[PDB]
RNA sequence: UGGCUCUGCCAACGCUACGGCUUGGCGGGCUUAGGUGGUCACGGUUCUGUCCUGCUUCGGCGAACACGUUACACGGUUCGGCAAAACGUCGAUUACUGAAAAUGGAAAGGCGGGGCCGACUU
RNA sequence: GUGCCCAUCACCU
RNA sequence: GGGGCAGGCUGGG
């Protein structure tokens, strides 16, 4: 927009940006100690956070690290409302300078675009294009191994008013390797800083049909040997620029399957993967002899919106058959 | 910054209040709909619904259980108001659907009064 | 001191929401007279809490103070006619804080 | 005994319609009144709340009360008299509830 | 006992509701307040009877006392007069004979 | 008790024409006021019976009230009813009443 | 919000300190967001059935009944045409201005499709 | 803990 | 032999 971007903070601390960010914050969290505490003299607060934004003697309180294994063996870092809502009240005016130059094709924690419009890219653009291979790579520990330093050379050629910076090397310090895995702001900065690896896909290298999902991206081709290179020159960037090792690659023919972003997606049906369905399976067979067979209506109303994408006609047809229960 | 600190800081009357003013957020207008007669039933609902917050809260910093189950008698009153209102109000005041939705809320708060006093009675 | 004090502060909470609490209309009366009654009436909760040093009479001074920041928060919610602008909750939750952080230190001085 | 309720929420549904029927006149007599009988319901609840036996002759007062309104509220004169039937015809609804309170009262003195 | 006390008192409440019914609306607050006291009284009395603590018999007679109180104040409050001398003695003499009845029914409590 | 309430009826008397002369705007005010100023009437009185120092303390707290009742009638209602004479003069008078309820208060507490 | 410590008038429950007051009519005055759930980015051991045990570009991907792993049919996940503009991005916190870019500040251009225009469907 | 979707609930446009 | 599914049994909860 011009570019520069030069007076940020001015926007971050308007008192009705604030309220945004505390509406945001609080949004779900109203029934929690963070909340409540600071719900009682809201305003007051806000008025004292507003101007300790505004000053520049905002300091981010110690994350609190829990960590959970229900979905994956995690390092959940927790931060205290003031916090997140000083997080909300940056990444309301520093996200859409980044969000905006954030191409097409990346599908994560960006407005209008998700875990469901990126299949639907990936699926699409394999029907379009007669995909033959593609190149699904990942990155090993990504939000751990996100520089914060050479973020903050992309945090920085974008946000040019120094005192937004500051605040963003506050909430986030500009030395270290570890992106913090919970905080609204890294989110969007490790978005931001795999958009390095989109912008060497789509600028360099002229790969035109892809999809990456915050670490997972998906690169359709026609040459299995092209789509080798091309990865072989992602990892290389991303090593030496990003400091992002690649766990995981694969060339595959488009025909395993493309296992991304919870889909298994061929050009033609897009089966979910089998963690979901036997997790889903499990989950209703236990509501069943759990006698919680009206929480399962919830749950299944649930499953059938994360597998209404997904070719799962069958296997609903399957699990009426099994339990009774109205899936779709 | 650490948010402004009430003293005596209590979770359940924090999180009580916060689901209560659902409550009172979702009545406080159909209190106000009773017609002109039916005023002084109104004002009696009015201070039963309005007036709970000052039971929650004064449980909250007075740790005392008699203080907690005057909340639940508070909020059986207004389980009452809401009966009274429906029923016994012959114009109307409050529509079948409204008594489910608003029973629901109290009962939510009804809930965490209950653990509330649970904890306590531990 | 302490209950002269927490009063002479607390005063300025009334001096400001007496004006706000006398200008919600009729049709919020009962929220109004019931408002007038917890601003006005924790001038007695103090009151009684330095005729006492019962902590407990200084955590229902809390209660009060709670109870009043309810207040604003309801009078800003209502809706129909209206009545405490969001300013208006702001301003009065920094006085009230004000002598919240008084209280505080009375409860603790007394502790 | 939650019976209790539900018969004396028959003579709200009986007196209460006759209750706002009192003229502003009789305004102060109205409001007491009112609070009376919409007020006996928590008088009740804190009784089955508690099964202490004061609470439970609290709630034999507030039935003693209602039943002096009925008197009051006849002789009031005009044409705003609680007719002569209608005192009888809630002295039974009121008696009815008298009868379980009385046997409630009863169940916990002889526990 | 509580019916005979009521029974006297109702005598008081029906000479002096009229009364204080009459009391100007300048005098609006005073006048609530003393009509308040006036029905009001027979829930003391009602309650004092339908229990025992002799405090409830004490809160009755504070409530007797109160109500003397708001004769002699509503007499002569200011130019809208509310209760006339007159009123207050032939009250005084109803009130009384409540009290009489409240301090021997003290007594044989005690 | 007698002879404090006879000493308040002289703050009753000098209060209650000023009570009345708090415009309808501040009704709200005033019948609080009134209720204050009035209301500690029954105060006194029933401590008058039931001996109980608690009951002397609330007589204490009702008078302290009515003190910050001048203070908020002088100033912080906004047409500044009592005037500054008429809080001195009714602060004599207060505290004329005030010597006697300590006086009441020390008697109690003896032992 | 059955208001008004509020007036004019008229009556009469009444009450009067005889002035009124009260009370009743009768006019006027004042009066999308949120909540709650739930998806996506607990195992350990032997046992009893039951089934699978392929692929690989060597990274890994699978498989073991969702069984046609697929409602074998598409989602506006459509098809063209463009890419001027706007958007994005590099140019650039550059040229320039000015001591200093100092919370000034471009562009030509290059690259996109995210955009545009139709068709057909939504 | 963070976001994206799904369901359901209120609640008026 | 390994592996997936559903039940054995034991912790987490
Ligand atoms: N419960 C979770 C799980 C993940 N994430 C975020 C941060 C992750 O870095 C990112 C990508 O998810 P991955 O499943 O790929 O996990 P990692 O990036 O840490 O790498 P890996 O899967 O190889 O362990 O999504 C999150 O916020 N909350
Ligand atoms: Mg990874």
């Amino acid at each position: 927009m011009g570019k520069r971007h030069r007076n940020l903070i001015d926007q971050i601390t308007t008192w009705e940006n604030l309220l945004d960010a505390y509406r945001k914050t609080s949004h779900g969290k109203r029934r929690t100690w963070g909340y409540l505490e600071f719900k009682e003299y809201d305003l007051a607060n806000l008025l004292a956070l507003q101007a300790e934004l505004k000053a520049g003697n905002y300091e981010r309180g110690p994350y609190r690290e829990f960590l959970v294994y229900e979905p994956k063996p995690r390092l959940i870092s927790a931060l205290e409302f003031k916090d997140r809502l000083v997080q909300h009240a940056l990444c309301n005016i520093v996200a859409p300078i980044f969000e905006a130059g954030l191409l097409p094709y990346t599908y994560a924690c960006r407005p209008d675009k998700g875990t469901h419009a990126g299949v639907c890219h990936v699926q699409a653009e394999l029907r379009r294009t007669r995909a033959t291979h593609f190149l699904k790579s990942d990155f090993s520990k990504f939000f751990p191994s996100i520089d914060r330093a050479a973020l903050y050379a992309m945090i920085d050629k974008k946000i040019h008013c120094a005192a937004t910076r500051r605040l963003l090397r506050v909430v986030l310090p500009d030395e270290g390797v570890g992106i913090p895995i919970g905080s609204l702001t890294s989110q969007l900065f490790a978005n931001v800083y795999g958009g390095a690896v989109d912008r060497l896909l789509h600028d360099e290298l002229k790969q035109r049909h892809w999809a990456r999902y915050m670490d997972d991206i998906v690169v359709l081709g026609d040459d299995p040997e092209e789509l080798r290179a091309v990865f072989y020159r992602l990892r290389d960037f991303a090593s030496e620029r990003l400091g992002l090792k690649i766990s995981h690659w694969q060339v595959a023919p488009v025909s395993r399957g493309i296992n991304f972003l919870g889909y298994r997606i061929w050009p033609t049906h897009k089966l979910l993967r089998k963690s979901s369905v036997k997790r889903a399976k499990r989950k209703v067979a236990n509501f069943i002899k759990h006698g919680e067979d009206e929480s399962l209506q919830r749950f299944l109303a649930s499953w059938s919106g994360h597998a209404q994408w997904a070719d799962t006609h069958n296997l609903f047809t399957w699990m009426e058959e099994q339990y009774g229960i109205a899936c779709h | 910054m650490e948010p402004i600190e009430e003293a005596t800081k209590c979770y359940d009357q924090m999180l009580i209040v916060e689901r209560y003013e659902r409550v009172i957020s979702y009545l406080y207008p159909i209190a106000q709909s009773i017609p002109r007669k039916h005023g002084v039933a109104r004002e009696m609902f009015l201070k039963c619904l309005l007036g709970q917050v000052e039971l929650f809260i004064v449980a909250g910093k007075s740790n005392q259980v008699s203080k907690l189950y005057a909340a639940d008698a508070g909020l059986a009153m207004l389980r009452f108001w809401l009966r009274f209102l429906a029923g016994i109000q012959k114009p109307h005041a409050m529509t079948p659907h409204q008594v489910e939705t608003a029973q629901v809320l109290i009962a939510e708060v009804g809930r965490i009064l209950g653990s509330w006093i649970a904890r306590v009675n531990r």
